[PDB]
């Protein structure tokens, strides 16, 4: 067996003819580029993310939606303004673009007895 | 003409309803799909105008709609309610559906079972709300409906003991509170039994949700597999045609591949639009069901399950919701003899809220849905006219409380 | 035709009519109880009394206007045949 | 600001409402319609991928939901109830719909 | 092929409408026939019996 392919007949595994060693095949990262604008009426400081691209091969933040550059992740939590994905979304709060996880709402412990 | 059937017992039954709410978000790239790193194909593709802004626009609209579906169905509660550490719900046991913070993603037993039970120019965009956030929406909904009843949908949550809430619900169906309070233990026991039986049936089905996933997957596989079709050209590959023929002569042979791939992409987008319309209809139904069966009772029959609706619980699924409708099903009926009215002292009497029944010798007034004989007095009866116009009148006595005690 | 075929419906018109008859009989005899469990019989006049009570009218009105109400219902049912002896919403589909 | 009108009589009215529930289950064979059973046309057509399979699957799905529509509209009873032979219905006469 | 594809697309679009109508009819059969509906103008004009 020289090479292996999975479903969609994608050749994904081969054996080198010299060492007789089996290897893997993985297409290098491809994806889209999306801008996160707070509107030209307000500012011009934009941010960019690269969908499902590890950004070791592209200040910088890594999400499940990709890697987002140009905004600083805050470990606070607010209400969603510009959706991004994976529960993380960005807003324009003081002066710069920030990225945070969504807040679903306030917590209540109803006085049940 | 004079026979009625009145139930003497009842059964609490919990039944599940599964309903798709969303579908996977996808996007395509014309340049990478039709051409795939080939400048000549890109040069020829611009001859067709803007046939590749429209496809991206359609797919983007589908994706945004997909996020809005979940947002409408689930995020119907403004706050996140928590169950108390101590759980004394009058004997009712919600440990199967209540979220537990001892496992992964704060899910419940039934949600865990329910989740276990189910390249080249293509991307699958992640959903906006992760499974954990949908889980805490569902947990908030259950906590609110357990602690407050239906008050948290109309405004501020107002706590109420669970047994009193179930008495409210029984009163809504048309059964008095004493029916709940006199046999609370039986009702709690059979509710627990039913909620364990649904667990067993699910452990051993969920086809409506799987169908959507399968159908999307097969559509995408067809789209990918359509790339290797010749479409009446020399060969499928764009290198085997450019690197073997004169470009002025291979220009005509490229157009077949471009047209075929454009047709395939257009067909895919049209099917996705129709399927998204259907999934949106289903999501709107799910949102209505949430607002009407979870945030309150429903008088609409067969809308929140078979039987007389009491209350419902939502559960998050891989791409949908699961409603556990608990209903009141009357059973063990026995048949009596009725009469529209009672003529006493030449005067017609009608039941205030029940019906007149007789076990053969005596007459009673019982509520319509549960057998509770009562003595026909003037307190549970009103008078209109005289006993000469109503057909089917019978004769007996009506008790006035004042006379026996006065003397 | 040229490779065109029309399949037969799974349910014959006979069995659809039989479902409709079963629903009619259940409504006439047992009231609305048969949709929520077992069918429980009740005389039709008392079921109409329930249904008058459902729209905010005291049940005595039915029991003292039974004859008039029955006559009105029979006349209104009779007028349907005349109004039929229309279905454009069904004809447009075919 | 102090006038009310109370009805003193009533009328029983019957109206008709008509709704479609299903279509005809029509199927088309892509190969026979496109080519009309000539071998070379079939050979040239099968260079086009799986358009015919897609069309056939879509039509089959339409037919299946056509059956499901009728099944969900009409099968809302478990037993098959029967009217008693005696027609004592308080004076109401259902003889035209039974 | 284009003619056949057009026919199938219009068939899908028409089937969607027929399914909406059938869902409404099933709702009416549940709510007006198996019970009495308080919703106005859903089961005719006037108070529903
Ligand atoms: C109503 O039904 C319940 C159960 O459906 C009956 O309770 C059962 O009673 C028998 C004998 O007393 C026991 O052996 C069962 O274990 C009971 N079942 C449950 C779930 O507790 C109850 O007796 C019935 N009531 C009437 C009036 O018949
Ligand atoms: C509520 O129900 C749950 C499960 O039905 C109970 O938890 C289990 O109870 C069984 C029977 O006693 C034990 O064998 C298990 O060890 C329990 N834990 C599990 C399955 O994780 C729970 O005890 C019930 N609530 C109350 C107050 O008894
Ligand atoms: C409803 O009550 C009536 C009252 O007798 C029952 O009628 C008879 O019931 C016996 C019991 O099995 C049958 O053998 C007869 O054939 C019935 N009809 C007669 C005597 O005319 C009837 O069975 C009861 N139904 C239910 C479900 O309890
Ligand atoms: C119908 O129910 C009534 C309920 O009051 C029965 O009348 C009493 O039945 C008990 C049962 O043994 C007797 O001890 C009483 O003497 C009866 N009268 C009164 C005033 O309480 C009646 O017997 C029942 N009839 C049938 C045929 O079961
Ligand atoms: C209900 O009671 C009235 C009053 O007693 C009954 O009317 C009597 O009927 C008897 C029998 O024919 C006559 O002898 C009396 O003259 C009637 N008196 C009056 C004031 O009408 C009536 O028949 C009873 N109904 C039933 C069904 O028993
Ligand atoms: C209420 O309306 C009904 C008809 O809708 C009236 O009944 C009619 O009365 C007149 C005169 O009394 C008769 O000539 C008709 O034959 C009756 N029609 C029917 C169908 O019986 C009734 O009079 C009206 N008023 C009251 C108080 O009921
Ligand atoms: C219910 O209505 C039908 C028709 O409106 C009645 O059928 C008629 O009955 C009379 C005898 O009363 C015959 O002379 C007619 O020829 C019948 N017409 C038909 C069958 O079309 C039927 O009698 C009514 N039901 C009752 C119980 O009277
Ligand atoms: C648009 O700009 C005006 C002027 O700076 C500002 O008042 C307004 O709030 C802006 N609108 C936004 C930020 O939506
Ligand atoms: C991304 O790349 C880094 C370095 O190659 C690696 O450690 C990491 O596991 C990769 N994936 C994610 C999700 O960070
Ligand atoms: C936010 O707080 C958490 C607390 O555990 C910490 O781990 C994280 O590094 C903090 N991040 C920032 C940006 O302050
Ligand atoms: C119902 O039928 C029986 C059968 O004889 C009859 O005696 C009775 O009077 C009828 N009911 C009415 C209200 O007329």
């Amino acid at each position: 067996q020289q090479f292996g392919r999975d479903i969609a007949d994608t050749t994904d595994a081969v054996r080198d003819p010299q060492t007789l060693e089996i290897l893997d095949i993985t297409p290098c990262s491809f994806g889209g580029v999306s801008v996160i604008t707070p509107g030209t009426n307000t500012s011009n400081q934009v941010a960019v993310l690269y969908q499902d691209v590890n950004c070791t091969e592209v200040n910088v933040f890594q999400t499940r939606a990709g890697c987002l550059i140009g905004a600083e992740h805050v470990n606070n939590s607010y209400e969603c303004d510009i959706p991004i994905g994976a529960g993380i979304c960005a807003s324009y709060q003081t002066q710069s673009i920030i990225a945070y996880t969504m807040s679903l709402g306030a917590e209540n412990s109803v006085a049940y007895s | 003409n004079n026979s009625i059937a009145i139930p003497t017992n009842f059964t609490i039954s919990v039944t599940t309803e599964i309903l798709p709410v969303s579908m996977t978000k996808t996007s395509v790239d014309c340049t990478m799909y039709i051409c795939g790193d080939s400048t000549e194909c890109s040069n020829l593709l611009l001859q067709y105008g803007s046939f590749c802004t429209q496809l991206n626009r359609a797919l983007t609209g589908i994706a945004v709609e997909q996020d809005k579906n979940t947002q409408e169905v689930f995020a119907q509660v403004k706050q996140i309610y928590k169950t108390p550490p101590i759980k004394d719900f009058g004997g009712f046991n919600f440990s199967q559906i209540l979220p537990d913070p001892s496992k992964p993603s704060k899910r419940s037993f039934i949600e865990d079972l329910l989740f276990n039970k189910v390249f080249n120019g293509l991307t699958v965009l992640p959903p906006l709300l992760t499974d954990e956030m949908i889980a805490q929406y569902t947990s908030a909904l259950l906590a609110g409906t357990i602690t407050s009843g239906w008050t948290f949908g109309a405004g501020a949550a107002l706590q109420i003991p669970f047994a009193m809430q179930m008495a409210y619900r029984f009163n809504g169906i048309g059964v008095t509170q004493n029916v709940l309070y006199e046999n609370q233990k039986l009702i709690a026991n059979q509710f627990n039994s039913a909620i364990g039986k649904i667990q067993d049936s699910l452990s051993s089905a969920l086809g409506k949700l799987q169908d959507v996933v399968n159908q999307n997957a097969q559509a995408l596989n067809t789209l990918v597999k359509q790339l290797s079709s010749n479409f009446g050209a020399i060969s499928s590959v764009l290198n085997d045609i450019l690197s073997r023929l004169d470009p002025p002569e291979a220009e005509v042979q490229i157009d077949r591949l471009i047209t075929g791939r454009l047709q395939s992409l257009q067909t895919y987008v049209t099917q996705q639009l129709i399927r998204a319309a259907e999934i949106r209809a289903s999501a709107n139904l799910a949102a209505t069901k949430m607002s009407e069966c979870v945030l309150g009772q429903s008088k609409r029959v067969d809308f929140c399950g078979k039987g007389y609706h009491l209350m419902s619980f939502p559960q998050s699924a891989p791409h949908g919701v699961v409603f556990l409708h608990v209903t009141y099903v009357p059973a063990q009926e026995k048949n009596f003899t009725t009469a529209p009215a009672i003529c006493h002292d030449g005067k017609a009497h009608f039941p205030r809220e029940g019906v007149f029944v007789s076990n053969g010798t005596h007459w009673f007034v019982t509520q319509r849905n549960f057998y509770e004989p009562q003595i026909i007095t003037t307190d549970n009866t009103f008078v209109s006219g005289n006993c000469d116009v109503v057909i089917g009148i019978v004769n007996n006595t009506v008790y006035d409380p004042l006379q026996p005690e006065l003397d």
